[PDB]
RNA sequence: ACGGAAGGGCACCACCAGGAGUGGAGCCUGCGGCUUAAUUUGACUCAACACGGGGAAACUCACCAGGUCCAGACACAAUAAGGAUUGACAGAUUGAGAGCUCUUUCUUGAUUUUGUGGGUGGUGGUGCAUGGCCGUUCUUAGUUGGUGGAGUGAUUUGUCUGCUUAAUUGCGAUAACGAACGAGACCUUAACCUACUAAAUAGUGGUGCUAGCAUUUGCUGGUUAUCCACUUCUUAGAGGGACUAUCGGUUUCAAGCCGAUGGAAGUUUGAGGCAAUAACAGGUCUGUGAUGCCCUUAGACGUUCUGGGCCGCACGCGCGCUACACUGACGGAGCCAGCGAGUCUAACCUUGGCCGAGAGGUCUUGGUAAUCUUGUGAAACUCCGUCGUGCUGGGGAUAGAGCAUUGUAAUUAUUGCUCUUCAACGAGGAAUUCCUAGUAAGCGCAAGUCAUCAGCUUGCGUUGAUUACGUCCCUGCCCUUUGUACACACC
């Protein structure tokens, strides 16, 4: 124990990234979106968000148990003081990673370049998003490499709200010839934000007045 | 990989007593973390294994993650004892 | 230089038209009036509007302004 | 303010452009004087991810 | 549901206009494609072509798709729609809309003996969409539509049974051939034969009859 | 798309008005060339050349001379319990306590050896097969629907004469109307807050206890809590604040520009982060357990070990550093920063005490840190004194001798110290870089690197200006007009 706070919080941020990488490799076929981490008075809670929880929370505690024991050994956790949890997802249509990997698998499952694109696009779009852009680079029709952009809806690119509302995911897909790139972008709806601002930082809304029939000639009411 | 059997035992006892292996990509380490044999051993002991089924391999941030499959634990029940672990049960909590 | 953008002026016209009695020639009161009858996502913007809206008023009240 | 400053480029080609990242670490302390039940309750009732917590005995 | 934005559509939405001939008669335009929708359902649609065009941007290039659609029943009404957009599907749809707002009437007639329901054309008509001209000549029964595949489909959906075609100019630019084939059979209701010599007294146009039911908000 | 055509604009990677220099000198440093057993390699106009975070003594490490090792998975098949196979003391042998090879003879037991198949690796090739990232066009202002207008059509208009702006920024003109991306908004950081909530890890007033000069009460200190009160200074939460406000001059008396008044702040408040469409065979397979294909895989291009090399020097070139002194040098003395960093199963920042001319040594100490280092007592700078224009005490190259520090290891000098040697350089040809306010310039400092080594970089603050408040003359770009026989688009 006994580590500089400056070094610890970093050292932690390292851990997160090392976990998040791992779980992306192992649990890719389960649609893993991401993880949270929680230091508590005893017990550390690794929370796994995946759209196929049963292949994670496995054969009655199994599988996730491998995944716990795989951890206690790595980072030298005394058993029990760390406990892996399982989530489903907050609608996979809104998560770039779950989508990114979907383009990967779909392409891996032999699908058509343009079809894989639009089919992802249309899932996000019909998941209540504000827009979606999927960009595949690589060797599409072989030889001289090109890049294709399939977008629908609305995006921004510019300042801060790019970090608020849109999250992206770049995934490497290994193919028959070389490799292709899968950059999925998903701009969500500020109207449903919940935590953060509920509009673009330049959306001006004006509440409409009221027709009036003035005069009325003075008068007064007593109680 | 050469290696004696009394070193090849502890590896397979540990690969089932815990059911999973720490690994780490570092040859010339001499002695694992648990397993009192070469870290080179443990790795190339489980390179033969996963190369013939039994256990699955995963590599990230200079660390293999050796996970034992289904057909594996049956290569153990012949190589070790009995027929009636680790990854199958045990539920902690200090209960206090 | 200092040229006010569309989103600014677009709002001023919109505000002025449906709130001329409510608004004055004074920046600060108008500035406040914006928090009631409009929902602006930042302070600088809100002031910038409040500032141009107050600008038109100070010439509206000297003759009708083109738009 | 943690500061990591490097080149945007891999390899070494192009204008000599630099990037600079930050990590912002925020600290504070509160002092309490309370016994048996209020001590173990407050360490745990107030808990939240990302927020590191620590309580100290006293003296030395 | 379709919410009318033109004086025309209201009368059509309400039921105060029941057939399309009412419009052609008073030469009213048509701006809402739903008007003709209601007025004429079961109006089949064939897309005849999709050739890609390309452009040059302040940089490299710009390539996009062009749809040509004909629409019609097969009982006197036809439409031709040219639309080019950023994707196949949308370039088509819009074309179909544009084909329907285009829809036109056709004076079908007897080649000779008037024994029972027209089969060819009133007269010879001809049209010319830049360089390409198509000519339509009345024909005996059984003669059929003697045209190129793309002109025949058009005249089919136009509800024609037999006709003769002479064609001139570069009829390989499919777009222009059709547009003249279109300008052709549209002109059949321009040719003043001596049966239209009779004097009628001019109807008063549903815009004034149902003026009230045509007014808005 | 282009043009050695026209009109407009914008830009200190343009010029005007100037500042500071660079190009001359020596040294540092990268590139070429040359040399070499090797002097590994990428990159070549802006957009290659203190760039590859490339400050390489081993390592790194890819190159050069040599020696080991399999970590050649598994599967089929062959030999082998009359033992597949492993290891090694000695000596010979080798840089070598390598049993690598050999002489003798023990050992050890199905884990290995042989072969085919198939695989594992490679800083081996391919950035002209890719990704990912990045540079560049772009300090630029551009891109795109719907509906309507024009044209057979590709297209066009919308997306514009003028004016305005840093801006397709806006007013307006308007066969267009209404909108989305980019710009703007947004975010960060720096400025104001005697208004709020707080503070022994931040300060201040008073109070004890105590020191000294004065003694007329006073002035100046010490005390980690003596005790109390507070939040001005500090820190950071919550908000406030500016909108170019107010008046005035201009102007389609429109967008706006200018002036003066106040204001913490009136150049997009300063400075950044982010940043559309489309594109380049721009760089990177030597960042990657990212990657296609080729190559090689036990006389290995794999890996490790010993030593050398990347730094080799007739010379070309670029980035720098230190200078030519008197607005200086040297010696005393005054003494003021901000951004930062720091030791767990560990030896990081280090006060203080002693020792040592120094460099450094030794015994202790505090600190995982607003708490200890540290008020980081930094340099420029300020005062006083010496020197007195002389290649001088300016300048500190080259070199000799000695002492220490890092490291296994310092020779081809790692660095630091001390004495001695005292070079070129007397303001730098033709050319040419960078800049408009706390800026330029000067000054040093922390951080990256790092065992040691900064003449490099990323930031920081200290001292602090002259000149502009402009224009298209030069050089780039951008829109429009125009020509085209270009479209792989003036390579
Ligand atoms: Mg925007
Ligand atoms: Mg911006
Ligand atoms: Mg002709
Ligand atoms: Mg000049
Ligand atoms: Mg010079
Ligand atoms: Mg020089
Ligand atoms: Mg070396
Ligand atoms: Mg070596
Ligand atoms: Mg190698
Ligand atoms: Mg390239
Ligand atoms: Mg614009
Ligand atoms: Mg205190
Ligand atoms: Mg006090
Ligand atoms: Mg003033
Ligand atoms: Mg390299
Ligand atoms: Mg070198
Ligand atoms: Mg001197
Ligand atoms: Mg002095
Ligand atoms: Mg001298
Ligand atoms: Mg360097
Ligand atoms: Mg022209
Ligand atoms: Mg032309």
């Amino acid at each position: 124990a006994l580590i500089s706070k400056k070094r610890k919080l970093v050292a932690d941020g390292v851990f997160y990234a090392e976990l998040n990488e791992f779980f992306t490799r192992e649990l890719a076929e389960e649609g893993y979106s991401g993880v949270e981490v929680r230091v508590t008075p005893t017990k550390t809670e690794v929370i796994i968000r995946a759209t196929r929880t049963q292949d994670v929370l496995g054969e009655n505690g199994r599988r996730i148990n491998e995944l716990t024991l795989l951890v206690q050994k790595r980072f030298k956790y005394a058993p029990g003081t760390i406990v892996l949890y399982a989530e489903r997802v907050q609608d996979r249509g809104l998560s770039a990673v779950a989508q990114a990997e979907s383009m990967k698998f779909k392409l891996l499952n032999g699908l058509a370049i343009r079809r894989a694109a639009y089919g992802v696009v249309r899932y996000v779009m019909e998941s209540g998003a504000k827009g979606c852009e999927v960009v595949v680079s690589g060797k599409l029709r072989a030889a001289r490499a090109k890049a294709m952009k399939f977008a629908d809806g609305f995006l921004i690119h510019s300042g801060q709200p790019v970090n608020d509302f849109i999250d992206t995911a770049t995934r490497h897909v290994l193919m028959r010839q070389g490799v292709l790139g899968i950059k999925v972008k998903i701009m969500r709806d500020p109207a449903k934000s919940r935590t953060g601002p509920k509009a673009l930082p330049d959306a001006v809304t004006i509440i409409e007045p009221k027709e009036e029939e003035p005069i009325l000639a003075p008068s007064v009411k007593d109680y | 990989m050469l290696m004696p059997k009394e070193d090849r035992n502890k590896i397979h006892q540990y690969l089932f007593q815990e059911g999973v292996v720490v690994a780490k990509k570092d040859f010339n380490q001499a002695k694992h973390e648990e397993i009192d044999t070469k870290n080179l051993y443990v790795i190339k002991a489980l390179q033969s294994l996963t190369s013939k089924g039994y256990v699955k391999t995963q590599f990230s941030w200079q660390y293999y993650y050796y996970t034992l499959t289904e057909e594996g634990v049956e290569y153990l029940r012949e190589y070790l004892n009995l027929p009636e672990x680790x990854x199958x049960x045990x539920x902690x909590x200090x209960x206090x | 230089g200092r040229v006010r953008t569309k989103t600014v002026k677009r709002a001023s016209k919109a505000l002025i038209e449906r709130y001329y009695p409510k608004l004055t020639l004074d920046f600060q009161t108008n500035k406040r009036l914006c928090d009631e009858i409009a929902t602006i996502q930042s302070k600088r913007l809100r002031n910038k509007i409040a500032g141009y809206t107050t600008h038109l008023m100070k010439r509206i009240q000297k003759g009708p302004v083109r738009g | 303010v943690l500061k990591i400053s490097t080149r945007k480029t891999p390899n070494g080609e192009g204008s000599k452009t630099w990037e600079t990242y930050e990590m912002r670490i925020h600290k504070r302390y509160i002092d309490l004087e309370a016994p048996v039940q209020i001590v173990k309750r407050i360490t745990q009732i107030t808990i939240e991810p990302g927020v590191d917590v620590e309580v100290v005995v006293a003296s030395n | 549901g379709w919410v009318p934005v033109t004086k025309l559509g209201r009368l059509v939405k309400a039921g105060k206009i029941t057939t399309i001939e009412e419009i052609f008669l008073h030469s009213l335009p048509v701006k809402e494609f739903q008007i003709i929708d209601t007025l004429l359902p079961g109006l089949q649609d064939e897309v005849m072509n999709i050739k890609p065009v390309q452009k040059q941007t302040r940089a490299g290039q710009r390539t996009r798709f062009k749809a040509v659609v004909v629409v019609g029943d097969s009982n006197g009404h036809v439409g031709l729609g040219i639309k080019t957009a950023k994707e196949v599907a949308g370039a088509i749809r819009a074309g179909i809309i544009i084909a329907k707002l285009s829809v036109i009437p056709i004076r079908r007639g007897y080649w000779g003996t008037n024994l029972g329901q027209p089969h060819s054309l009133a007269t010879k008509t001809t049209g010319k969409c830049g360089s390409v001209t198509v000519r339509l000549i009345p024909a005996p029964r059984g003669s059929g539509i003697v045209a190129s595949p793309a002109v025949k489909k058009l005249l089919q959906l136009a509800g024609v049974e037999d006709v003769y075609t002479q064609s001139n100019g570069k009829t390989r630019t499919l777009e222009n051939t059709l547009k003249a084939a279109f300008v052709a059979i549209g002109n059949t209701y321009g040719f003043l034969t001596p049966n239209l010599w009779a004097e009628q007294p001019l109807p008063v146009s549903p815009l004034d009859i149902y003026s009230d039911e045509a007014s808005a908000q």
